């Protein structure tokens, strides 16, 4: 006996549902009609969600629908107007095949679960970028992304391309759609030393781009733009950028040969099925049935997995989304103001068309890619110094102790002299400023740099981040760190960290005016009488958190503590308290500073100070061998032998 | 002049024909300014097409502004049903029970829904308070793709990173119910996970399946425990009992408030945001609600009705939702499945704070397990061998046993003090032995020896005695933190190089220590000389070493700092002393053997500064430690 089982469908137009019906017929002629027959139903799109719903529910689901198809309506209202048929199957799992939505919020399976699709989603254009830039060499690029599903989704499937390479984010910019004005962030854009961009938005929202981006001069030559399919079309064609790189899905247009090979694959789909036992039938209408229909996720997963690779619309095969596989789009540039076809892609592979490359501005042939360091520090007396620069004019002609003028540069930081705290313009000077520009003459990079606004350079608190100037390293508020740091291993699997410039452990200081060894038993015999103070956060504190073996010893220390380091001097030098600790390189110089207070025992904690990368940058590696080259020439001794005064002072006894 | 506003209400099941109508809607705090106009309908089984049809239904012309919904039902789809009616609506809907109030899929925030369930993170906070209150540390969770996976993972994540507990995360399980399986493969990764407590997130009818496949695996039983959310409970009318028993999760109490008082406070909540919009522009909230035609003008003003319909009080009562739409802490209780099908309530928990009733064993030592065998060695002031009387036949008073291998020796002193509190604290028992080869650790050519060699040999797990730390051994064994300062030393009768060199001053000097000692090996490790000239004044024994010291043929000795100063302090005379201040170089203290990264580890830690923490350790300081010399102080 036969047994009629039937599909449905919502389509643009009348003549699409003959189609339709003519596809299915076409099933059912060329597979055995004696066991099953395929039938098919349909319904033009309705002007609100509601309307097709109820469609569904009553003109396709009474008919007991084994899936459904649909295609994007003839004048798009806002976007994702098939949302509703994906919910509406979804509560009975029954299966559901977009012809037109190349929308990505449907991939994800958790929100529609019936969902696939004969067209891969935007975000998908990705593959065909990282195989882009695969050929060309361009590791270093820029992304764009409007501010939702869509681009988040778009911004994922590059990064976990990425991710099997080293993961690179070279910079991500975000932006929410719908803002006419953009330039602030592309100003941001410009620093970022990589010349590529490439940007996903919408029509609309991609006019504001190419018309923010023309403003700063970003379409021209040494730059490249690779963007998606809807950037191409419409309104932004018009502002469009020369040169630029485009992207067309093929037979995204057509509904027809997606219906013919859609319904051809739910028959190879169904007979494929009905060779499994313990079928039901779908629920017959809506009213009454508060069930799913358990047959339905496995006519997805057999769906999914259906093969046939001979089609109209080309290769089939569905990835776990339910999103389509190896889809071919033809790629696109804007030569003389007009769309031309360079090459087209296909598979995993693109294919080169026998046109010209262009790139933007003039090039017969020019693919050319890949400026500034953010440089962060802290308020520390030997290695920086912090005075506001004279009204407008810059920096003082002060000159050092050997004749030479003092080096300044001019630095953003925390100012406490104001009642509110404003980052403030002030200029700083210092040992690692010279041995910073020291670089800038010898490495190819510019440097701006402001000081942090927490005067700690930084500890893990607060889930957040360690809170100062590191942590902006991690953030990226500033990309490198120049400032007196220890090097520690608690940081070091964090950051990269270059060879130490100076060689330097913790020690003590006390007046000489009438403290054994590290492990002082006056220490170890602690008194409310005889206090010994540190700085909270301090890296000496982490250096006491830390470590088991003096763990007793920290809670003393933790008690009374000074905020700042002319702070912690200076209660010595009150004589508020009668010891301080603290690393040699920044308290040596003081004890040179004033001989009314000394330096006591043998430096221990021995460790160096160094300059803050991540890992991730290459740069780093440069700094070191730099460091390094520094060292050898005696460079850093004459800049200690600068910066450390030595004038009066002397062993007390 | 009279503001009368229009509003609906839906109820479901009930389990009547004849479901109880229109109970509420009696006058209450009618000083409200604007008095509800409602209209009351009931539908029996819930659809979309039904519910979608009957909502539009209601709206014609009636222009109602506002919308409640409850249902008997354990459906978790419906709120988003209706969820869908309101985005396209822009008219509130809300509700009070079942799978209205059951979580859903982040809210579009143009749309507005509302639920009386519980926030997803809400939840998750209170299963991890249940599992802190009976401290169980280590758990995995068991998801499915159904919304709110990853707004839970990382919630959970967020509540756990902050605590100061050490607990573990051991696996997280995304599992399509999608794709539904022959292959078990849900059965092929929870069969993976060894954890005790299981977090466990999906569809009340997928928690069946994964539930008969667990009981297939085997992970319902003895020991592992099942934590769940609101979803799977649902109503809490119907319990397949593929469920597990002893299976524990949140739900709303239908005992505290009955469904109509429920929905008084939904309807209170319509009204009120209705009057405090009302008092901010004096404007109507009334819009047309026909569903089919475009929205009505000025609702797209609405937007800012959510905005002061987020938080609203009365009775005080607060109604206060999250951005999600879920309420921010509704009152609720933590329920567990009593044996056969009874939901039995075991807590309440609030705001904040939570409250749980059974004290212990909620639903081979349970804590912790095996046993460890120590080994030490006889010292001078660390510990003392002694012989029992062999009438008594066994050990007296402070004395433990412990055995060589060659009879029963008598162990007490100071280790055997500080491992007797040591095991008091931590509660566990012990067997303690003697060393035979080479007593404390070492090393002749490529091997070790030693206690050492039986930590490492497995023959002994902690290590206990005088012994000194060095690098070496930290290296190989995880060792305590130090209970007593100590280190090298000297002790004489009364950096130099006098040290360095004997030769450099005309008559021969002399200076020895015991071999095979720590002393010895750093010695050689850096300074050559001293050792390959005091190879010669090397002594058998501390006594003997002192042998040599007291009767004369040699002048100075050197050894541990405790021993020594101890020695210091009891001498059959006066005649000995420590060097300086006896402040010693290469500052050390005693610790104790451990296997590796792998033991008790920081938990012995913790309960050996308690024992200064409490200030035994001077007491036992002047019993034992204490000499009676260097008493003209």
């Amino acid at each position: 006996d036969p047994k009629i089982v039937n599909i449905g469908a919502v389509l643009s137009t009348k003549k699409h549902e003959q189609i339709f019906r003519e596809a299915v017929n076409q099933a059912n002629f060329f597979h055995f009609t004696r066991k099953i027959q395929l039938n098919a139903t349909s319904v033009t799109h309705r002007p609100n969600a509601i309307q097709m719903a109820l469609s569904v529910c009553e003109d396709l689901i009474s008919s007991q629908v084994y899936a459904i198809l649909v295609s994007h309506p003839p004048a798009p209202t806002d976007h994702l107007t098939p949302t509703p048929i994906s919910y509406t199957a979804g509560f009975y799992r029954i299966p559901v095949i977009g012809l037109t939505t190349r929308m990505s919020i449907y991939s994800d399976k958790s929100i529609h679960l019936s969902f696939l699709r004969t067209v891969p989603p935007y975000s998908h254009q990705a593959l065909v970028w990282f195989e882009m830039m695969r050929l060309f060499n361009w590791n270093h690029v820029i992304l764009i992304v409007s501010d939702d599903h869509e681009g988040r989704a778009a911004q994922k499937k590059l990064e976990t391309l990425l991710e099997e390479k080293e993961s690179k984010a070279d910079k991500v910019l975000q932006f929410e759609p719908g803002t006419k004005n953009l330039t602030a962030l592309l100003l941001e854009a410009k620093e970022l030393e990589a010349r590529v961009i490439i940007l996903s938005a919408s029509e609309d929202d991609a006019t504001a781009v190419y018309k923010s981006a023309a403003m700063l001069d970003m379409t021209g030559a040494g730059y490249v733009w690779l963007v998606g399919e809807r950037e191409i079309s419409g309104s932004a064609l018009r502002y469009a950028p020369d040169g630029i790189i485009g992207l067309q899905l093929i037979n995204g247009k057509n509904e027809s040969a997606h219906i013919s090979d859609a319904v051809a694959v739910v028959a190879q789909a169904i007979h494929e099925l009905f060779e499994m036992e313990q079928i039901t039938d779908p629920p017959r209408g809506c009213v009454g049935n508060t069930n799913i229909w358990k047959t339905g996720p496995l006519f997805k997963r057999v769906l999914m997995s259906s093969k046939y690779p001979d089609g109209v619309t080309g290769r089939i095969e569905f990835n776990e989304d339910g999103d389509r596989k190896f889809a071919q789009y033809s790629i696109m540039n804007l030569q003389n103001r007009k769309l031309v076809q360079v090459g087209i892609f296909d598979g995993s592979y693109i294919i080169q068309n026998d046109r010209k490359i262009i790139w933007p501005g003039g090039e017969t042939e020019r693919p050319q890619g890949y400026t500034r360091l953010k440089i962060v520090t802290i308020h520390q007396e030997p290695f920086v110094y912090v005075r506001p620069t004279t009204s407008d004019g810059t920096c003082r002609e002060e000159y050092t102790i050997n004749g030479d003028p003092i080096k300044k540069v001019i630095c953003n930081g925390p100012d406490e002299t104001i009642p509110g705290r404003p980052t403030v313009p002030q200029c700083c000077y210092g040992f690692c400023v010279d041995l910073l520009i020291k670089l800038a003459r010898e490495m190819d990079f510019t440097y701006e740099v402001h000081l942090v606004a927490d005067g700690k350079f930084g500890t893990q608190e607060r889930a957040a981040a360690w809170n100062g100037m590191m942590g902006e390293l991690l953030s990226g508020q500033a990309d490198m760190i120049v400032a007196p740091l220890t090097i520690n291993n608690e940081r070091a699997q964090y950051i990269e960290f270059s060879k130490p410039f100076k060689y330097q452990g913790l020690t003590i200081l006390v007046k000489k005016e009438i403290i054994t060894g590290i492990n002082d038993p006056r220490l170890r015999n602690p008194s409310d009488k005889f206090i010994y103070a540190t700085v909270k956060q301090s890296s000496v504190d982490i250096y006491f958190r830390r470590q088991v073996e003096l763990s007793t010893m920290y809670r003393h220390m933790e008690k009374h503590n000074y905020e700042s380091a002319a702070e912690a001097i200076q209660a010595v030098r009150d004589n508020k308290l009668h010891a301080f600790i603290w690393d040699s390189a920044v308290l040596e110089f003081e004890a040179s500073q004033k001989c009314d207070l000394v330096t006591t025992g043998e430096l221990f904690f021995r460790s160096g100070f160094g300059i803050g990368m991540r890992k991730d940058s290459p740069w780093k590696q440069e700094v070191s061998l730099n460091i390094l080259k520094s060292h050898e020439n005696g460079f850093m001794e004459e800049l200690d032998k600068t910066w450390v005064r030595y004038q009066e002072c002397d062993s007390r006894s | 002049k009279h503001p009368n506003m229009d509003i609906a209400v839906i109820l479901v099941g009930t389990t009547e024909e004849v479901a109880i109508k229109d109970v509420h809607e009696k006058d209450d705090f009618h000083h409200l300014p604007v008095t509800p106009r409602v209209e009351l309908v009931t539908m029996q089984e819930s659809d979309p097409k039904s519910i979608i049809t009957r909502i539009c239904d209601l709206m014609s012309d009636k222009k109602v502004q506002g919308v409640v919904f409850g249902d008997d039902t354990d459906q978790e789809a419906i709120a988003q049903i209706l969820d869908f009616i309101s985005v396209q609506t822009l008219t509130p809907i809300l509700g009070i029970h079942g799978g209205s109030s059951m979580i859903m899929a982040d809210k579009e925030e143009a749309s507005m829904f509302f639920q009386f369930g519980p926030s997803i993170e809400q939840q998750a906070s209170v299963m991890l308070n249940i599992m802190e209150e009976y401290d169980w540390y280590i758990f995995s969770i068991v998801t499915t793709y159904f919304p709110g996976y990853q707004d839970f993972e990382n919630k959970v994540r967020s509540t756990i990173e902050n605590s100061f507990v050490g607990w573990e995360l051991e696996e997280v399980i995304h599992l399509d119910m999608s794709l539904d399986d022959i292959d078990s493969k849900i059965q092929n990764q929870l069969k993976k996970l060894q954890s005790p407590v299981i977090l466990l997130y999906c569809t009340k009818e997928e928690a069946t399946y994964i539930f008969e496949v667990a009981h297939s695996v085997g992970l319902t039983g003895y020991g592992f425990t099942w934590i769940v959310p609101s979803l799977v409970a649902g109503d809490t009318d119907t319990v397949p009992d593929e469920f597990p028993t002893g299976l524990i999760s949140v739900s709303y109490d239908e005992w505290d408030y009955d469904l109509p008082a429920r929905v008084r406070d939904g309807i209170a909540i319509i009204t009120t945001a209705a009057s405090t919009m009302l008092s901010e522009h004096n404007s109507i909230p009334q819009s047309k609600s026909s569903c089919n035609n475009i929205q009505e003008s000025r609702v797209y003003e609405a937007h800012m009705l959510k905005r002061y319909l987020i938080n609203v009080t009365f009775e005080g009562r607060d109604l206060s939702f999250s951005e999600d739409g879920y309420q921010m802490h509704p009152k609720l209780v933590i329920i567990l499945l009593n044996q056969e099908r009874k939901w039995e309530r075991v807590g309440k928990y609030k705001d904040r704070s939570l409250k749980m009733w059974p004290v212990f064993d909620l639903y081979s030592e349970e804590h912790k397990d095996e046993h460890l065998s120590i080994v030490t060695l006889e010292e001078a002031p660390f510990v003392i061998v002694e012989d029992v009387d062999p009438l008594s036949g066994t050990c007296m008073r402070n004395t433990v046993p412990c055995r060589k291998q060659i009879i029963k020796r008598c162990c007490k002193g100071f280790c055997i003090d500080i491992l007797k509190k040591i095991a008091k604290t931590v509660k566990f028992t012990y067997d303690l032995y003697l060393v035979t080869n080479g007593k404390h650790g070492k090393k002749i050519n490529g091997v070790w020896n030693g206690m050492i060699g039986e930590v490492v040999t497995k023959r002994a797990y902690m290590a206990v005695g005088s012994l000194t730390i060095n690098e070496e051994r930290s290296e190989v064994v995880d060792f305590s933190v130090p209970f007593i300062e100590t280190g090298i030393s000297v002790m004489v009768s009364r950096s130099d190089k006098k040290f360095q060199r004997p030769n450099d001053f005309s008559p021969a000097f002399r200076f020895g220590t015991v071999p095979n000692g720590s002393t010895e090996r750093n010695i050689r490790n850096n300074y050559l000389e001293m050792h390959s000239y005091m190879v010669k004044f090397n002594q058998r024994s501390v006594q003997d070493a002192l042998l040599s010291l007291k009767s004369g043929k040699l002048d100075a000795f050197i050894y541990d700092a405790a021993v020594l100063n101890y020695m210091a302090g009891r001498d059959e005379g006066c005649k000995l002393v420590t060097i300086g201040s006896g402040k010693v170089f290469a500052t050390t203290g005693y610790g104790i053997a451990i296997q590796k990264d792998s033991g008790w580890k920081r938990q012995v830690d913790l309960a050996i500064l308690q024992l200064f923490g409490d200030g035994e350790m001077e007491e036992l300081e002047a019993l034992w430690l204490t000499g009676i010399c260097h008493n003209e102080k």
